[PDB]
RNA sequence: UGUACAACGGGGUAUUGUAAGCAGUAGAGUAGCCUUGUUGUUACGAUCUGCUGAGAUUAAGCCUUUGUUGUCUGAUUUGU
RNA sequence: GAAUGUUACCGCAAUAGUAAUUGAACUUAGUACGAGAGGAACAGUUCAUUCGGAUAAUUGGUUUUUGCGGCUGUCUGAUCAGGCAUUGCCGCGAAGCUACCAUCCGCUGGAUUAUGGCUGAACGCCUCUAAGUCAGAAUCCAUGCUAGAACGCGGUGAUUUC
RNA sequence: GCAGUCAAGCGUUCAUAGCGACAUUGCUUUUUGAUUCUUCGAUGUCGGCUCUUCCUAUCAUACCGAAGCAGAAUUCGGUAA
RNA sequence: GUGAACAGCCUCUAGUUGAUAGAAUAAUGUAGAUAAGGGAAGUCGGCAAAAUAGAUCCGUAACUUCGGGAUAAGGAUUGGC
């Protein structure tokens, strides 16, 4: 989370430990994205830092155009997989895990998004939330 | 509140119960249960399995009394005539003949 | 006596979900009245 | 009894329960009642 | 949520808001057709019989008999259906359209007195509006007042009185048939 | 020796997914007998359908019970 | 767990242990300050990290419920119904256990340190200091929480006749 | 390795805000040496893993005093393990 | 019998039914299994484990001593009647 996050968020399970890779859902050129970091994330012996559904991780695009490979970038997780419960009650899991190549300011380096998106990133990051089509 | 029902068997699924399900296409499939839950994800269908609604519906298990009539009708019969020519000479000269 | 869920409206101006329904967990323990059978009266003392 | 009065915010809260769930916890309960049950599921091999 | 209530034997109207979700309830996995009684919805209702006809959600899209369902889809329409007029020959536009279901998601009802009840509701049974035109064609002159072919129709046509200032009209159709 | 306790049985609650049996103008079809068919007849046929969300299991650390059956004084020790 | 009459119930509390932690967002506020570029904080709100103590309504994991169904190979003449294959295999699977993979909960008084002060001499002036004193920290002592001295203790019940 | 005393200088001006030469007083025992007391009729190396506890010469967190502290940021110092 | 089979698994003939026993099912083990989401981030090192597999058809690269490499790689199919 963290800049340009306006907005707080409710907690969610962490899906994503780093070497993790998610499906790039936008169209920037990158069809893949690797984690390396989870922004907002703390310490604890051998624990793996994990993001979730609304995130900002570090990444590296390991397939896709090269002028956006081998170079660490921001990213922000849009679909999960591993099932997560929302406040009114439900668990719910997508299909497939996936994320969007982003700046620190949280504006989305593509222009659109493919797939459905999770509302509690939609929620958290207006650009985020311009670029959807279905939301949740 | 909203009672949900089962995309597989049509169960009814009350609050926070069973799991949700979003596909690629963004079709949301809700589950009641991990049973309908792996049928699903084991490719299986709903009309070939016995013990779901939508077998049952389509093999007409047991809808016996639907099938059964009902009273429902009206009971009019009331004039207004129309407007613009005066509905006071429009009783007179309806009086019929045969 | 056991655990159930529960549903209810949240009230907390701020919270994303003020306003909106969360379903809680709740347990119920089994409460019939009770019976006085008698009184113990207590004294202070340097030794408590 | 609490031991302190407690100003929290969450605490002072006034609930008002929409809901409670009343479905069998001997297994994956569908049913809140028996005449809901037999709504759903029509007349059986018993029954009348 | 806003009831549509019509009395189709006087051709009235008029719209009742109804809060109170308790009250609402009542409409609630009834579909379209089905009657529904009154008091449950109010104390002036009494007696009275619904059906349910359509109404809209909010976003403001239809219902549309038969879908079955209680939400919204999307479908491809045709000449001749409900929630579509074609542009155009053999045009076909798939467009939302909300289910026949009632749920609280819907900001209005439209409904259909088939039985009046205990009690007058009041610009509803208490006024009356006339049909705007009368019979044109022959014979349905000669049903509407029943009259064999022998009485000649030129003098059972409905005329309409209307002035020119100073001079009162009087124009009737022009029989066919 | 009683709102007792137990073993059964009943009812609920669960799990599975439609029991055995019988029947059928369902069935790729196949044999045999003639009286060689203006459904000829006698059987067989994976599977299907009906009775049938049936049958089976369900406290061994689920709930309940007006029923049935039974059980209800053996041993040891203790004092300011 | 012997012994301090027996046995039972309800309690006291010496001593020992002890626990919570950190961040962000909103708002304050594009404010204070600044020529500009830039650019805070206290009160209030919502969440989060690390840690801890439980708990199993829900969701997930486990399956000898060998509970129901399916499958291979063989064996019981067929049928029904079964046996064997170190739990034959597969799908579902209650109960129990269980996961920041699940949910819930983690208290408020006082005394102080540094430091800033009050009054105030020593030293006619002056000084937070010498006497006396105010305010004060993730500290300390209590509150609270866990054990309960098997040689610390209280209140109470009933206390055997062949 | 760590910390002082003097104060010529540094620091636009100004020794000591922050620093500090020539000298000089110490402390430490996770450096390395120097020694050879104990162990050669045995006290099984280096690293890591796991886990507890302790020290403070405090990196962060609480409260403060300084500044060549306007604000933001930072630096020096105290109570603090 | 299954099957390519002197494999594995089940069986007839023959032969065994010997291996202290009883009661419970705490920790920790030994041996046998499974795990959401991630997928080597663990570790000296993928150690251990998991994945693959039969047969029929399709289709197979660099390079080569022309013999190979090759079941290369990659795919589809498979019951009962
Ligand atoms: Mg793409
Ligand atoms: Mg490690
Ligand atoms: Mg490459
Ligand atoms: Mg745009
Ligand atoms: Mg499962
Ligand atoms: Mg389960
Ligand atoms: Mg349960
Ligand atoms: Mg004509
Ligand atoms: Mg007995
Ligand atoms: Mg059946
Ligand atoms: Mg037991
Ligand atoms: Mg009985
Ligand atoms: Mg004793
Ligand atoms: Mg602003
Ligand atoms: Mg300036
Ligand atoms: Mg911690
Ligand atoms: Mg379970
Ligand atoms: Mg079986
Ligand atoms: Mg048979
Ligand atoms: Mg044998
Ligand atoms: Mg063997
Ligand atoms: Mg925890
Ligand atoms: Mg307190
Ligand atoms: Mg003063
Ligand atoms: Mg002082
Ligand atoms: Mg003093
Ligand atoms: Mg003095
Ligand atoms: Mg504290
Ligand atoms: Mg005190
Ligand atoms: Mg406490
Ligand atoms: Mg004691
Ligand atoms: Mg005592
Ligand atoms: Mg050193
Ligand atoms: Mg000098
Ligand atoms: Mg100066
Ligand atoms: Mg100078
Ligand atoms: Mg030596
Ligand atoms: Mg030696
Ligand atoms: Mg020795
Ligand atoms: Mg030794
Ligand atoms: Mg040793
Ligand atoms: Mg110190
Ligand atoms: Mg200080
Ligand atoms: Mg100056
Ligand atoms: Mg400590
Ligand atoms: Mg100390
Ligand atoms: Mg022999
Ligand atoms: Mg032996
Ligand atoms: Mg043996
Ligand atoms: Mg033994
Ligand atoms: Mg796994
Ligand atoms: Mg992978
Ligand atoms: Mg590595
Ligand atoms: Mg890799
Ligand atoms: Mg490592
Ligand atoms: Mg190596
Ligand atoms: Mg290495
Ligand atoms: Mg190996
Ligand atoms: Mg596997
Ligand atoms: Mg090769
Ligand atoms: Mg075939």
């Amino acid at each position: 989370s963290g800049n340009g996050a306006q907005g707080t968020k409710f907690r969610i399970s962490l899906g994503l430990p780093v070497g993790a890779i998610m499906n790039c859902a936008d169209n920037s050129g990158a069809r893949n994205l690797y984690i390396i970091a989870v922004k907002g994330s703390g310490s604890r012996l051998n624990r793996l830092p994990a993001a979730s559904l609304g995130d900002m991780v570090m990444a590296t695009v390991k397939k896709g155009k090269p002028e956006l490979r081998k170079k660490v970038m921001p990213a922000i997780v849009v679909r999960q997989a591993k099932s997560w419960r929302r406040r009114d009650g439900v668990f719910l899991y997508f299909e497939d895990n996936a994320g969007v190549i982003a700046n620190p300011k949280g504006e989305m380096k593509g222009s659109a998004i493919t797939g459905p998106v999770g509302k509690e990133c939609a929620d958290l990051w207006p650009r985020v939330a311009s670029n959807s089509g279905v939301v949740v | 509140m909203k009672v949900e029902i089962d995309s597989f068997s049509g169960a009814k699924i009350y609050p926070g119960r069973g799991t949700l399900f979003v596909r690629g296409d963004s079709k949301i499939f809700r589950f009641q249960n991990s049973k309908s839950a792996s049928l699903f994800k084991q490719r299986k269908n709903p009309r070939r399995i016995a013990w779901t609604v939508l077998f049952r519906k389509h093999h007409k298990k047991g809808i016996t009394e639907e099938v059964a009539k009902k009273r429902s009708r009206k009971t009019v019969k009331a004039q207004r005539p129309i407007t613009g020519a005066s509905l006071d000479l429009i009783k007179e000269r309806r009086s019929l003949k045969p | 006596a056991g655990m159930t869920t529960i549903v209810r409206d949240l009230d907390r101006p701020g919270s994303k979900f003020h306003k909106r329904e969360v379903v809680e967990a709740v347990t119920v323990v089994d409460t019939p009245p009770v019976v006085v059978v008698g009184v113990v009266g207590y004294v202070e003392t340097p030794r408590g | 009894k609490s031991l302190y009065t407690n100003t929290s915010r969450k605490a002072l809260e006034e609930v008002s329960l929409k809901w409670i769930d009343t479905a069998s916890k001997f297994g994956k309960g569908r049913f809140q009642t028996p005449a809901e049950k037999h709504a759903f599921m029509g007349t059986l091999k018993k029954d009348l | 949520m806003k009831l549509n209530i019509s009395y189709p034997v006087n051709g009235s109207q008029k719209t009742f808001e109804i809060d109170d979700e308790h009250r609402i309830r009542v409409f609630f996995d009834k579909r379209i057709g089905q009657e529904v009684d009154g008091e449950a919805v109010g104390d002036e209702f009494k007696g009275y019989v619904f059906k349910i006809s359509g109404g809209n959600d909010k976003q403001g899209f239809p219902m549309k008999q038969g879908v079955l369902l209680p939400t919204r889809i999307k479908l491809l329409l045709t000449k001749n259906v409900s929630c579509y007029r074609p542009r155009r020959d053999g045009e076909r536009k798939r467009k939302s359209v909300r289910g026949a279901i009632v749920g609280p998601d819907l900001a209005v009802l439209a409904l259909v007195i088939v039985k009046k009840g205990e009690q007058e509701l009041e610009g509803l049974t208490d006024t009356t509006v006339p049909k705007r035109l009368g019979p044109k064609r022959a014979n349905n002159i000669r049903k509407f007042f029943g009259l064999s072919k022998e009485d000649d129709v030129r003098d059972f046509v409905i005329r309409r009185e209307v002035t020119k200032g100073e001079k009162t009209y009087t124009k009737a159709p022009k029989i066919q048939r």
